[PDB]
RNA sequence: CGCAAGACGGACCAGAGCGAAAGCAUUUGCCAAGAAUGUUUUCAUUAAUCAAGAACGAAAGUCGGAGGUUCGAAGACGAUCAGAUACCGUCGUAGUUCCGACCAUAAACGAUGCCGACCGGCGAUGCGGCGGCGUUAUUCCCAUGACCCGCCGGGCAGCUUCCGGGAAACCAAAGUCUUUGGGUUCCGGGGGGAGUAUGGUUGCAAAGCUGAAACUUAAAGGAAUUGACGGAAGGGCACCACC
């Protein structure tokens, strides 16, 4: 952001995930859920958070599929969007 | 890198395009508990010593 | 390639099966047995048969062979197969019993036994293998 | 003669799926029709992991993986020996090979 | 002869017949 | 067999079934075997109704004792579990044993050396012993089969619902039915228990044979 | 099973089978005596109510509509009635 | 590092869903619609299939605008080859994208018209409802979710079977067929000629729908079997193969 002298002082410009991890998370036979939030902080910083989420096969679950309903997914996405606006 | 000696503990199979190379489990007689799989020309029996001009390659198994 | 042909093995099996008691483990004695109890026109075939005979005799010393029969068949499948213990594994003091196996005994005449320990039921109804 | 009951693809109540481009060629293949692999793979095979572990800055560094999903046309797949012609009885086995 | 290219040749031949019948009208 | 005190299920016979586990059927169910089941457990096991097991045991025993020639009731098991039990059933009933590897065409091909031609088959498992059932289709052979909740009743002509999987339960069912045919012939009385032990008919793990040989000394 | 007693099925079988497919067509719904704790009187609610059942002068809401068997408000007891 | 424009919605994505079919996949909102379940709601035969007639109808193609990122018929060039107006490669106009009108065809396929009844089993799965031990979240329980175990109805399917059918492949429908008749629409009659000529009709055009005959011919074809062959896959053998 600025240089004092023999010192490049840095400021936040974006969190990211290593695609090693990002790809690792995305496996078949479960619902991938995403939510973006165009948000502003207290000071004049405008962020675009991207959440991600994966439905969990339960401990006693025998069924392979492990999917969600469309209204369940968009209730989750509405929650994600609410929580990320709340914490920014 | 030094020139080391390894003993044939087991001759696994016969690899090579014309089956011309014995594929061999070699035990390093310097570091007596380090073992690798390694391709060898000519007739090899169990318990003859190979002269390795490097000890860092490892052959791909049958 | 020292694989014995059907003519060697069939002959060698029948020679053991019919003249078991005349044979032993030595090659050279049962070579001369095979000379007497069979009319073999070759010397080489005589040796082949005598050789496989001796191999099957060593196999019979270990245990019973799939393609031959011994006279009693044979003190283990006949005599030892008449094994009887002191008391049967059936004759149990405390027989554990399911609550629903207790119910079908109650809808039988046998609603009250002395030696049936009715157990607590299997909670967490989870008994299958997951799919895929 | 009808060779495959499913017709060699996996649509039963659609009548259309979207074409994928075959990775080897550029052939347009129905998604359900395409022979799909999911190759997880270590960025270095066997000879280079020996060298990285020794020349790593870090303390017992777990190496990252390279997650491709390959889509093949039937021709590419058979030529590259991904799938393979089977006997008319053995065709019906939908079990993936071990 | 592929039945599609047969159908293409019969269309061109028709298209020349409609071109030559028109010149008397 | 029905509404008779003489041939009614006794108290000691229930304890021989509960120890053996002949009531304790498989996880899966055949539609032809829903009538020979009391109820399903929690932890997916079907409980066989032992009264109906007992009536099918008597009906089978009747079928065997009706066969005037005791020799031509061919008794079959392929699986190790039955191979002892069926061989001791031959000793008792005077039946013909085929213990392991039923050669196809032993009922159909004359020129075969082991060409048997019975009046009645007895079968330890309709699935394992599918080949005897199928050759009973080609020659008019009624078939008694020791059946599980899982077993299909294709070509089986009187089914005895059991655990035919477990080592004890098989040998016990063979013992029960050997003792019943000898009772119903009038060879043995019914008041006293039978000299032959039900434990005799049980197949043993070759581990257990060398474990007994170790524990005998 | 060839010989099914279609004349006389066991009650377990007809309770299992679809309402229209039974030997004699019989509904799976019922009426029930429902009472809220505020009001005295007992209103007859239909099991599959499909309307917001109120008491006299709306003392409270009793029955909320759902897919099938309508849910009764927490604190409202019911006895199913027969003839 | 940015910025712009125009395409397209990977992975999740399935023998999963929805739609009459063509077809449909980023988020959010609005607009109407729909199957299925639930119902001790209502009307009371209002139905099924359908000449005429009508809506929708992939892609390509056409006409007028807006746009043109990528790809790319035609074209030009470089290669290969004997030639190579191909396959390969670099460019590249129409087109590909959007709106308004045409067009009415596809291997538009499940190559299987629609409605109704009956005739084995089993495990799944999608939707809705019903019942049931137990785990789990909202903790503060209620009741709702996530599971588990079953039942019912409708759905895409699956496996198995001497139901039965079929020339067979195969088909719980392609069965209930010489023991031939539940209702109804379309349509085939050896192979070519030919979906041609001709007339009509629709279209701006391309072309669509309707549509013969003369003549010619003993087979064309379907399913399956055995061989031979392969520039398909795998296995084995030989110093008339190799190392």
């Amino acid at each position: 952001e600025d240089v004092q002298g023999k010192n490049c002082l840095t400021n936040f410009h974006g969190m990211d995930l290593t695609r090693d991890k990002m790809c690792s998370m995305v496996k078949k036979w479960q619902t991938m859920i995403e939510a973006h939030v165009d948000v502003k902080t207290t000071d004049g910083y405008l962020l675009r958070l991207f959440c991600v989420g994966f439905t969990k096969k339960r401990n006693n679950q025998i069924r392979k599929t492990s999917y969600a309903q469309h209204q369940q997914v968009r209730q989750i996405r509405k929650k994600m969007m609410e929580i990320m606006t709340r914490e920014v | 890198q030094p020139i080391k000696l390894a003993r044939v503990t087991k001759v696994l199979g016969r690899t090579g395009s014309q089956g011309q190379c014995t594929q061999v489990r070699v035990e390093f007689m310097d570091d007596t508990s380090r073992s690798i799989i390694r391709n060898v020309k000519g007739p090899v029996r169990e318990g003859d010593v190979l002269t390795l001009l490097e000890s860092e390659r490892e052959a791909r198994r049958l | 390639g020292r694989v014995r042909t059907k003519t060697v093995k069939k002959a060698a099996r029948v020679i053991i099966e019919k003249y078991y008691t005349r044979l032993g483990n030595d090659f050279h004695t049962n070579k001369r047995v095979c000379e007497e109890i069979a009319i073999i026109p070759s010397k080489k075939l005589r040796n082949k048969i005598a050789g496989y005979v001796t191999h099957l005799m060593k196999r019979i010393q270990r245990g019973p062979v799939r393609g031959i029969s011994i006279k009693l068949q044979e003190e283990e499948r006949e005599r030892r197969d008449n094994y009887v213990p002191e008391v049967s594994a059936l004759d149990q003091e405390i027989i554990e019993v399911d609550p629903d196996t207790k119910e079908m005994l109650k809808l039988l005449d046998f609603g009250s036994l002395s030696n049936l320990q009715v157990t607590q039921p299997t909670v967490g109804m989870n008994f299958k293998t997951p799919r895929g | 003669t009808k060779k495959r009951r499913n017709n060699g693809r996996a649509k039963k109540g659609r009548g259309h799926v979207q074409p994928i481009r075959c990775t080897n060629c550029a052939c347009c293949v129905p998604k359900d029709k395409a022979i799909k692999k999911f190759v997880i793979r270590n960025i270095v095979e066997a000879a280079a992991v020996r060298d990285i572990s020794e020349v790593s800055v870090f303390d017992a560094y777990v190496l990252p993986k390279l997650y491709v999903k390959l889509h093949y046309c039937v021709s590419c797949a058979i030529h590259s020996k991904v799938v393979r012609n089977r006997s008319r009885e053995a065709r019906k086995d939908r079990t993936p090979p071990p | 002869m592929r039945a599609k290219w047969r159908k293409k040749r019969m269309r061109r031949l028709k298209r020349k017949r409609r071109k030559m019948r028109q010149r008397s009208k | 067999s029905g509404a008779l005190d003489v041939l009614q299920m006794k108290e000691e016979d229930v304890l021989k079934f509960l120890a053996a586990g002949t009531h304790l059927g498989g996880t899966n169910l055949d539609f032809q075997m829903e009538q020979y089941i009391y109820k399903r457990k929690s932890d997916g096991i079907y409980i066989i109704n032992l009264k109906r097991t007992w009536e099918k045991l008597l009906l089978a025993a009747r079928a065997i004792v009706a066969i005037e020639n005791p020799a031509d009731v061919s008794v079959i098991s392929s699986r190790n579990t039955g191979q002892r039990a069926v061989l001791k059933f031959a000793a008792a009933t005077g039946a013909t044993p085929i213990a392991g590897r039923f050669t196809p065409g032993t009922f159909t091909n004359q020129i075969q050396a082991a060409f048997r031609e019975p009046r009645l088959l007895v079968v330890t498992d309709p699935q394992a012993d599918h080949q005897p059932l199928m050759e009973a289709s080609y020659v008019n052979l009624p078939t008694i089969a020791l059946c599980n909740t899982d077993s299909p009743l294709h070509y089986v002509d009187i089914a005895i619902p059991c655990n035919n999987k477990g080592a004890h339960s098989v040998g016990l069912m063979w013992w029960m039915l050997a003792q019943e045919v000898l009772r119903m012939r009038g060879t043995i009385s019914r008041e006293h228990p039978w000299e032959v032990m039900p434990d005799l008919y049980f197949y043993r793990d070759p581990e257990e044979i060398e474990k007994e040989e170790q524990a005998a000394a | 099973p060839l010989a099914k007693d279609l004349l006389h099925p066991s009650p377990e079988e007809e309770k299992r089978k679809h309402k229209k497919k039974r030997l004699v067509q019989s509904p799976n719904s019922y009426f029930m005596d429902v009472k809220c704790p505020g009001c005295y009187k007992i209103t007859t609610v239909f099991s599959h109510a499909q309307t917001v059942v109120l008491c006299v002068g709306c003392s409270t809401v009793l029955c909320q509509p759902t897919g099938g068997k309508a849910r009764l408000t927490e604190g409202c007891s019911f006895r199913r009635k027969q003839h």
